[PDB]
């Protein structure tokens, strides 16, 4: 390896080669090549028989401290850990008879990195040491001095950092020990002054929490998941801070809008707020009063903040375009309405205030401040367009639960008597919805995440009160919505659905079919029939079902067949296939089904090789061919056949049974007593 | 010896078991037994060597400290002599060198009394081979503090010669091994890369005969031989190197054998040049046959084999490839790569330039490996395409120009041509591509060697290739073009006499063939030929126009050839020849930028000569058609256009509009505060379309330059100047649509301190109305700016917001602003501002400056960015130098909840804001300071260290001026970048003092403050300023000098040395902390003098405690203005005081703070004039007139109050460029201070004593014994360093400038 390093470094050039060493030479190395404290301490006096000279025990601290982390020999690693533990005990015993916090600030953030590293015996050591000196430092014999703040900032600088995921969950346990011993010892006749007290730690938590860094909110949520086991199981301390700061945890959750799904911050903040909403419904189901309460960030000031303004702030921020906050605020709205002293329900409440506070008042808190330009028909990702799309999605998913529940009606909220802007906004959206490459698909994903919500809204509006059909217009009953529906039915490689995902590709044929079933009961099934009766006809099938199928054509003809195969299978799940394609004026036996079965039977006759996707296509086609009618007697008659297929001559029926052998059997077992 | 330190501490610690103290020595509750620490301490020592070395080296000095109570005086001397003999025996007797043992004995030696005189020729031979040089260097220097005292300098030179560091090497060869007068004039002419005069005046000193004036000792009698060997080695002088290496040991015809193997001093410094030169001479084609037999006769034994295999081995691989046994060479080159890895792994990691000189040979090693592994396949030569791709990857891979010294270039070129000749034998178009590759690589070698000032190495390569360059036409024209470039460049250093004589000879050579039917078909080199001849006629016409008629006298044929092409009608004709040959090529990639810019600069300098034809029609088109392309040299010359168009308004204006409207609209963002200031100036229609274009595309980079240019723009009423105020209204109305940038600036205004703002307004009104109260309505036009910021608690609400400071100040001043509303709003008297001052002394004793939080300006404390409402985009990007990307500048995302005041007069504030890129950026805010001065001088520092990174001799040292950032958002409000972990120089030198040194320095009747003040009284009589006006005629020369030494000698000496030893605590790190401080301080002391900056007191130097390098801040007096306009002038060019000298002991000042200065000044005054142009178009800006300068000087309270009466007209922004151009083009730095003390202190009372002290004495100082003009760099910096420390000067200077420290 080293010879290869020098060979490549030689052939790498001459103007490139000296990039190697010349980074800075002073980044991390010139913090190890400097002193730790100016005036030395720790005079050790090795006792001989008569002399006793003095040895300064600092000059081999920054080499012991580097041996004890990456030694690569467990014969010197345990030696350095034993020497470092004895040296820590000596330097702790010296200062209790010489200020050395400039030594503490560099010898404390190595004890944690030792105490939770890998090895078990150096975990049996340094875990009770750093769990004991927390108990010593959090005592009144060394309270409020500058030495404890070094330990506390050592803990917090542990808890927020790149890559030390074995250490962050240890710093959580240190904060839990800190909180326990910081009320186990300090007495309330003197617990009113400390700037490292409980409430100072809480303000430190919130000032950590509203931070644009990715990690300084993950640190706050790990702190709260470790302190929710306390802060509820004792009294006379709970009703002040965090029962206001629930909104600041929710606002940090809102601030975590576009970090990453794979970071691990949303799963922590959701549990962080839920661990407290499971205690607001254990005491504030009973404890409700106008006591002296503390104001959080945002609300108007008063003398009490009991519950009723929290839900009003929620219902004023349920159209907030930060999605993971919007979901939690709607959910908390539903599980926070039935706790008024009237023991109410949503169905009384929202209409009960809509009758007496203005019809547009519950409109503008749905459309938001983004109700109010053909420069976007070129498919691109200008940051104004994406933010307007986010506003539209907020306006779209606000209604999707209030209409779907029995809280409000449908023609009550919408209609001609209000003159809102969403009904016009979706029609503005449905003009160029179907239309620097590195930012195009970024626009395409957020364009495609809203047509599914449009389809779900069109589904959920009808099937809750089917007497308000005609309040919608007819552009959605025209060649825009019934164009994009045929696009997401057959070939949605056009409107922007890229494949390479796994969520939306799996969620298309669960919403297309439920939308179609939400339209066959609708009176305008005829627009669907007259549109879809033009693309999947018999002549289009026989022009798709060609005469040359198994050759060098890889993508083209098998894809063009599989599109309409998937389309008709979605139709058969929908229960709308005889409302599209009827047979000839004959018996049951659908002529396209008999044609498909005869096609696959006579294809494998020679004039044949195979593949994997060719057999997948053949199995899908032969599975569709039984979905039309009864047809099983024809299938058994096909199976018992005495033909002879010669080859440079086996049976000509066992081959056709032997290839498929699963679709045939699961079709024969679909109907009993007329098969056997 | 690998285990001796562990065994020593084992035996030294075993006997404490028979000692009665193991009685739980912590003896309390939170203990540890005494056996629980001393047992693992010796258990860890026998595993790794470094902590064992530390244990032994501490316990030894502990024992010797404890021995000094008993064991009385007579015995300690014998014990220490025994230990000295033992350590001598150790160093002489050790066999396999161990680094943490050799360092251990040389560490415990250097901390005790008698052990210092160890073995001054065994220390060097041990440290040079164990690769532990820093500690021996420190040991020898500590022995040279507190003949044997000359050989010590020889071995210190031998140590410093191996780790680069050649400046400190030549700093002892002219001060200690000296006292003659050929070594000085040879080392001065080998300091610059001039390796022919210093290798021609060593033979003249080594073949001396008489010399009865003091015969030179045998310390330099061999040093002359060694240095002549080196200065023969650097340039390609092979045959005269073997002779001077072998012809001083034995007889004449070579007996070279065990002669050199015996007397091992003969083996060290005479072998490698010999084998190197013999191998190099064999590599070109001879028989030689003399080192082969010596190698084969030395290929026996252990001593004569285990050194020649251990050290070199690469010459052995080349030699056995020459004898053609390949696997022998393969074994030796594999040992060579293993040897290189073993060498590199032991150098301490911050010892730079040693690692570079080790890293610069792996290319040659892998080239030999590539050649063997190419030739070791039989079917590899079955075609020519492996050879073709081989030649392609060889040609693509060069060592770089300008950063690799020329022996490495010759190594790669010699090995490549030898490999090509061997392949040319082993494989037999094909025999033309080999020759073409050879010739092209040699031409790249010559073009690299011309750049870094190796001209003697250039000329021999020119003449060596010259016989080959006849077979074609393109090769000959490229050769004569390279010759013309060489003779163009090498004539810039020679004086005014020989300049015309050496550039005339590169004219007539070109009359031969590169014209015989070649300049009609090809057109590419057709332009370059005309460029070269035009520049040659430019040089000739520029030469004798400086000194007019004495120069065209001494020469017959030269004068006839000059007058062939009176006495003015030949100069005008030569200028005509230059202009015609420059207009040939423009009418005839990246080659058009040269052809444009030569004509551009020639016509510009001819116009600046002429101001004391159709040239403005040729300047603008030919410049802007290159500025349309990316051209950084043309990018800095835009205000030359904005001056030529103003002073030449008749023609070339619609031309200017038509050219400037068709351009990339992003190459003006650096010059935007000129173009937005030209709006109020007439003829602004040339700059409207580009400004509207940039405010359409990049609307953020024009905001803060527009606020100040719209803060004062009073138009005209003529017909061409009516639409301009509407255009200003158009840009103002289309900019700042969100109303948020104004809120940002308003919040930053609310952040600052108003208590000094009221003081600034008080001095403004008491300086405005106190001349004559006939000035119309100005107090009534300026009182609203006071009343908006201060007054009722509703005016800040209507301006920006409520303040926590206005709650205690605007609420307070309602009971004394009643007097304001009564009389101060309608004052018109200027008779009593003591009423303001008695309230002003109340406004500081009951006030609360510490606002303690961010909540003083709550717009930023609750930011919460939500949508597109003109997001802020943190102030300070858009540097220029290319197309911006306005999406990836870090948008602002939060303000941190902690402010910190600073320690100054004004106490500015610090903010800790966050970026959307998750980092935190700190910054510092300045309330009430104009900052278009510091922004301009940072632009000067950027152009200065853009110059500095192209001279090779400063690029190899890696000299850069470390800049910073300032943003002037509006007037009186700007952001300035704060740096992390830096300490002011005064704070370093004041913390490093011990507890009684500092306290008895501050509070003391004998202190150098109070002694200097009592000296001021006893020479003059009063106790104020004007005592300086009496002192210059109140004391003679030889009294102040002794009185200055007597109070200088009361400060401790080793204070910066103690500061760098307190924090380094590693002998390796101390070296590269001292050296970087010295290098950076040398560079800023020569860069503060070209543009003369004064007021260089203690707190305007900030050092960085992670690598020890100074930063210069607080740019008060920009051009020469500290000695013009202060009452008591200052006369020193920079600050080189006592401590900056006592850091460098025992070396004298000519070692490190001198060669940096010489190379930097040679880098500066060898330019086309970009620094002069940029200083000119800086000083020709109408924003810093006499009013703005006195308003700037009145910001602090101090020595400048009033009393000019002359300087309203004596500002003179042409004489400052005249004087800076003079002391850039060679001027005695006692004459510039003379003239600039005349021009401000003419008809002063004590003017004669000022001009006497600035002149010299002609007894002591070299600055009085030199011509006032026409000097050179080394003598210029010599009299400069003399004037920086002349104790007559420093005895009489300002008491806060701190001359005694």
């Amino acid at each position: 390896i080293r010879i290869r390093v020098v060979q490549m470094l030689g052939s790498l050039g001459g103007q490139i080669n000296k990039n190697l060493l010349t980074v800075t030479s002073s980044d991390e190395m010139m913090k190890s090549y400097v002193a730790w404290d100016r005036e030395k301490r720790l005079s050790f006096a090795v006792p001989f028989r008569e002399m006793k000279p003095v040895i300064f025990l600092d000059v081999f601290l920054p080499r012991v401290t580097e041996l004890a982390l990456t030694a690569s020999d467990r014969q010197t690693k345990v030696a350095a850990c034993e020497l470092l533990h004895s040296m820590v005990m000596f330097m702790l015993g010296k200062a209790t008879q010489p200020p050395m916090y400039q030594l503490y600030k560099r010898t404390f953030p190595v004890l944690l990195r030792l105490a939770c590293d890998v090895d078990q015996v150096t975990r049996q050591l340094y875990e009770p040491l750093v769990m004991q000196l927390i108990h010593w430092f959090t005592n009144n014999k060394k309270f409020e001095s500058q030495d404890t703040v070094a330990l506390l900032e050592a803990i917090l600088d542990g808890i927020v950092d790149p890559v030390d995921s074995t250490l962050r969950d240890f710093c959580g346990r240190c904060i839990r020990e800190f909180l326990k011993w910081s009320i186990k010892q300090i007495t309330p006749q003197q617990q009113e002054k400390s700037p490292v007290n409980t409430k100072s730690l809480f303000k430190r938590l919130y000032s950590l929490a509203l931070h644009p860094n990715a990690f300084k909110r993950l640190g706050a949520s790990l702190a709260f998941n470790n302190i929710y086991r306390e802060f509820r199981e004792e009294e006379s301390l709970v009703e002040q801070f965090v029962f206001e700061a629930l909104v600041i945890y929710m606002e940090s959750l809102a601030l975590a809008h576009a970090d990453e799904k794979s970071l691990g911050t949303i799963q922590q903040c959701c549990d962080a707020i839920d661990h407290l909403c499971r205690i607001i419904e254990k005491k504030h189901v009973s404890l409700n009063k106008a006591k002296k309460r503390r104001l959080p960030r945002g609300f108007p000031p008063s003398a009490s903040l009991c519950l009723l303004d929290l839900v009003k702030w929620l219902l004023a921020h349920c159209g907030r375009p930060q999605t993971e906050c919007r979901h939690k605020s709607i959910e908390l709205f539903y599980k926070f309405v039935p706790l008024l002293p009237g023991n109410r329900s949503p169905n009384l409440w929202l209409k009960d205030v809509l009758k007496e506070e203005g019809v547009s008042f519950l409109i503008n808190t749905f459309e938001g401040g983004g109700c109010g330009l053909l420069y976007l028909r070129g498919p691109f990702s200008l940051q104004a367009t994406l933010c307007w799309l986010d506003l539209l999605l907020a306006a779209l998913e606000c209604y999707n639960t209030f209409i779907g529940e029995r809280t409000v009606g449908a023609l009550q909220v919408l209609g001609t008597e209000a003159q809102s802007s969403l009904l016009k906004a979706v029609a503005f959206f449905l003009e160029s919805i179907a239309m620097s490459p590195q930012e195009g698909e970024r626009y395409n994903y957020s364009k495609c995440t809203v047509v599914v919500r449009i389809m779900e809204f069109t589904t959920t509006l009808l099937n809750t009160s089917p007497e308000g059909w005609k309040l919608l217009k007819k552009d959605l009953c025209n060649t825009h919505l019934m164009r994009v529906l045929v696009q997401t039915l057959c070939e949605p490689a056009s409107i922007g659905f890229n494949i390479g995902d796994v969520q939306v590709m799996a969620h298309l044929p669960d919403v297309c079919v439920n939308l179609m079933k939400a339209l066959k009961m609708s009176p305008y099934k005829d627009i669907l029939e007259t549109h879809l009766r033009e693309k999947i006809t018999a002549q289009s099938i026989e022009e798709l079902c060609a005469v040359n199928l198994y050759g060098p054509d890889a993508q083209v003809d098998r894809s063009r067949l599989a599109a309409v195969v998937s389309a008709c299978k979605q139709l058969h799940r929908a229960g709308l296939l005889h409302n599209i394609l009827p047979s000839q004026s004959t018996d049951l036996h659908h002529s396209v089904g008999t044609e498909l079965l005869s096609l696959v039977y006579k294809g494998i006759a020679p004039g044949p090789s195979l593949d994997l996707s060719c057999k997948q296509l053949a199995s899908g086609l032969l599975e569709l061919a039984f979905a039309f009618g009864g047809l099983c007697e024809r299938l058994v008659s096909l199976l018992l056949n005495p033909a002879v297929l010669s080859t440079a001559h086996f049976s000509h029926g066992e081959y056709f049974y032997s290839l498929f052998s699963e679709t045939i059997n699961t079709e024969l077992l679909k109907n009993l007593d007329l098969a056997v | 010896e690998v285990h001796f330190l562990s065994l020593a501490t084992n035996f030294l610690l075993e006997m404490t078991s028979m000692s009665p103290d193991y009685p739980n020595p912590m003896f309390e509750h939170p203990q540890i037994k005494h056996s629980s620490l001393i047992t693992p301490l010796q258990a860890v020592a026998q595993r790794d060597p470094i902590i064992a070395k530390q244990l032994f080296s501490s316990l030894f000095s502990g024992i010797l400290k404890e021995m000094d109570k008993f064991k009385t005086l007579s015995e300690k001397n014998n014990i220490t002599q025994k230990l000295l003999q033992d350590f001598n025996r150790f160093l002489n007797t050790t066999f396999s060198f161990f680094p943490p043992f050799v360092s251990c004995i040389q560490d415990i030696s250097c901390q005790h009394a008698a052990l210092l005189s160890l073995d001054p020729a065994a220390v060097s031979a041990g440290c040079l081979a164990s690769l532990q040089q820093p500690v021996g260097i420190r040991l020898l220097e500590e022995a040279l503090l507190r003949p044997p005292d000359v050989l010590r300098w020889v071995e210190l030179a031998k140590l410093y010669r191996s780790i680069g560091e050649y400046d400190v090497l030549r700093g002892i060869f002219t001060s200690e091994i000296g006292t003659k007068q050929i070594t000085q004039s040879a080392l001065l002419a080998e300091a610059r890369s001039d390796y022919s005069e210093a290798a021609k005046q060593y033979d003249e000193a080594l073949n001396k005969q008489d010399w009865v004036d003091g015969e030179p000792t045998e310390a330099e009698k061999d040093f002359w031989e060694l240095a002549s060997l080196d200065c023969y080695n650097h340039l390609a002088e092979w045959k005269s190197l073997e002779y001077c290496s072998t012809a001083s040991i034995d007889s004449e015809n070579p007996p070279d054998l065990n002669k050199i193997w015996s007397e091992p001093f003969y083996q060290e410094t005479y072998l490698p040049y010999m084998i190197r030169s013999k191998l190099k001479l064999l590599l070109q084609g001879e028989a030689d046959q003399s080192l082969l037999t010596f190698i084969d006769k030395a290929m026996h034994g252990e001593l004569q084999k285990a050194i020649l295999e251990l050290h070199y081995s690469q010459e052995l691989s080349l030699l056995y490839l020459l004898q053609d046994d390949v696997d022998r060479a393969k074994y030796y080159i594999q040992n060579g790569i293993q040897s290189f890895m073993q060498n590199y792994s032991s150098i301490d990691v911050l010892l730079h330039q040693s690692r570079l000189t080790k890293l610069q040979s792996v290319q040659a090693l892998t080239e030999i490996q590539e050649f063997i592994s190419f030739i070791s396949k039989q079917g590899n030569l079955s075609s020519q395409v492996p050879l073709k791709r081989l030649l392609n990857t060889w040609t693509n891979r060069y060592p770089d120009a300008k950063m690799d010294p020329m022996n490495i270039w010759d190594d790669i070129i010699t090995n490549r041509c030898f490999f090509l000749s061997k392949i040319e034998e082993k494989l037999t178009d094909i025999s033309s591509l080999i020759r073409s590759c050879k010739f092209s690589m040699k031409m790249k070698m010559i073009d690299s060697a011309r750049k870094q000032n190796n001209f003697s190495l250039a000329m021999k390569l020119l003449k060596e290739l010259h016989k080959e360059s006849k077979t074609r036409d393109d090769w000959l024209v490229s050769w004569v073009q390279s010759y013309c470039r060489l003779s163009h460049c090498r004539s810039r250093s020679q004086g005014c006499s020989e300049q015309v004589l050496t550039v005339l000879k590169t004219v007539s050579l070109l009359d031969e063939n590169n014209v015989s039917s070649y300049l009609s078909k090809n057109i590419l080199a057709f332009r370059d030929q005309n460029i070269l001849l035009g520049t040659t006629y430019r040089i000739i016409a520029n030469a004798l126009s400086s000194e007019p008629a004495c120069l065209a006298e001494i020469e017959e044929d030269k004068a006839r050839r000059i007058l062939e092409l009176d006495s003015e009608k030949v100069i005008a004709g030569l200028y005509q020849r230059a202009f015609q040959h420059l207009s040939e090529a423009v009418q005839a990639a990246a080659g058009v930028i040269d052809a444009y810019m030569t004509l551009a600069d020639f016509c510009d300098q001819q116009l600046r000569k002429e101001e004391e034809q159709a040239y403005p029609a040729l300047v603008v088109e030919k410049m802007l058609k290159a500025l349309k392309l990316n051209s950084n040299e043309a990018r800095l010359k835009f205000p030359r256009l904005l001056q030529i168009i103003e002073r030449y308004p008749e023609e070339t204006l619609s031309l200017m509009t038509k050219e400037i409207s068709s351009v990339p609209c992003w190459q003006f963002i650096s010059w935007i505060s000129h173009m937005v200031a030209l709006l109020d100036k007439d003829q602004a229609v040339a700059v409207q379309h580009s400004v509207e274009e940039i405010t359409d595309n990049y609307p953020q980079a024009i905001v803060y330059p527009f606020i100040i240019s719209s803060e004062s723009y009073s138009f005209k009423d003529t017909s061409t100047g009516h639409k301009n105020k509407e255009f200003v209204a158009r840009i103002k109305s289309k900019l700042d649509q969100g109303g948020v940038i104004q809120d940002f600036i308003n919040a930053l205004d609310q952040l600052s301190n108003p208590e000094l703002l009221f003081k600034d307004w008080s001095n403004d009104v008491r300086a405005e109305l106190a001349k004559t109260p006939v000035n119309k309505k100005n107090i009534e036009k300026m009182y609203e700016r006071m009343y908006a910021a201060l007054g009722d608690p509703k005016a800040p609400g209507l301006g920006a917001f409520r303040r926590k400071f206005i709650q205690t100040f605007g609420k307070e001043f309602d009971k004394h602003f009643g007097k304001g509303g009564s009389k101060l709003l309608r004052m018109k008297l200027s008779d009593f501002n003591d009423i303001t001052n008695m309230l002003l002394l109340k406004m500081n004793k009951d006030s609360k400056p510490p606002g303690n939080l961010k909540e003083c300006s709550p717009w930023m404390s609750d930011f919460k960015v939500e949508f597109l409402r003109n997001e802020l985009e943190i102030p300070g990007q858009y540097d220029g130098r290319g197309k911006p990307l306005p999406e990836y500048h870090v948008r602002i995302a939060g303000f941190d909840e902690r402010v910190t005041v600073m320690a100054s007069l004004r106490r500015p504030k610090r903010i800790i804001i966050r970026g959307h890129d998750e980092r935190e950026h700190p910054f510092l805010v300045k309330g009430g300071e104009d900052l278009r001065q510091d922004q301009r001088v940072e632009q000067l520092f950027q152009v200065m260290n853009g110059i500095l990174a192209q001279d090779s001799a400063c690029s190899q040292r890696a000299l850069q001026l470390r800049t910073y950032s300032v943003v002037p958002m509006t007037s009186r409000l700007g952001l300035i970048e704060w740096l992390e972990n830096t300490v002011t120089l005064k704070d370093l030198l004041l913390n490093t003092m011990s507890q009684e040194e500092k306290a008895a320095y501050l509070s003391d009747p004998r202190a150098p403050p109070c002694e200097y003040k009592d000296w001021l009284t006893k020479m003059s009589g009063k106790h104020d300023v004007g005592a300086y006006m009496l002192m210059y005629k109140g004391a003679n020369r030889t009294e102040t000098v002794t009185s200055f030494r007597k109070r200088e000698s009361k400060v401790p000496a080793d204070l910066l040395k103690r500061a760098f030893v307190r924090m380094s605590t590693s002998p390796e790190a101390f070296l590269a902390l001292r050296s970087h401080f010295a290098s950076s301080h040398a560079l800023i002391c020569i860069s503060h003098w070209i543009l003369g900056i004064g007021d260089r007191h203690l707190n305007n130097f900030m050092v960085a405690m992670e690598t020890g390098g100074v930063i210069g801040i607080d740019f008060g007096h920009a051009f020469g203005s500290a000695t013009q306009f202060l009452p008591v002038p200052e006369l020193m060019p920079f600050r080189l005081t006592r401590q900056f000298i006592n850091l460098m002991l025992p070396m004298k000042e000519t070692g490190l703070m001198y060669s940096i200065m010489v190379h930097a000044l040679r880098a500066f005054r060898s330019d086309p004039g970009l620094l002069t142009n940029t200083m000119d178009v800086f000083v020709k800006e109408p924003s810093f007139d006499w009013k703005n300068f006195e308003q700037k000087m009145l910001k602090k309270g101090g020595s400048w109050i009033q009393e000019i009466n002359v300087a309203e007209k004596n500002w003179y922004p042409r004489q400052k460029i005249c004087y800076a151009k003079r002391k850039l083009a060679g001027a005695n730095p006692a004459v510039i201070t003379c003239d600039e003390l005349l021009l401000g202190h003419e008809k002063a009372p004590a003017f004669r004593d000022y001009v006497a002290v600035a002149r010299g004495s002609k007894d002591h100082n070299i600055r009085a014994q030199e011509p006032e003009s026409g000097l050179s760099e080394e003598t210029q910096v010599k009299c400069l360093m003399d004037q920086a420390t002349d104790p007559n000067i420093l005895g009489r200077t300002w008491e806060g400038w701190e001359p005694w420290m």
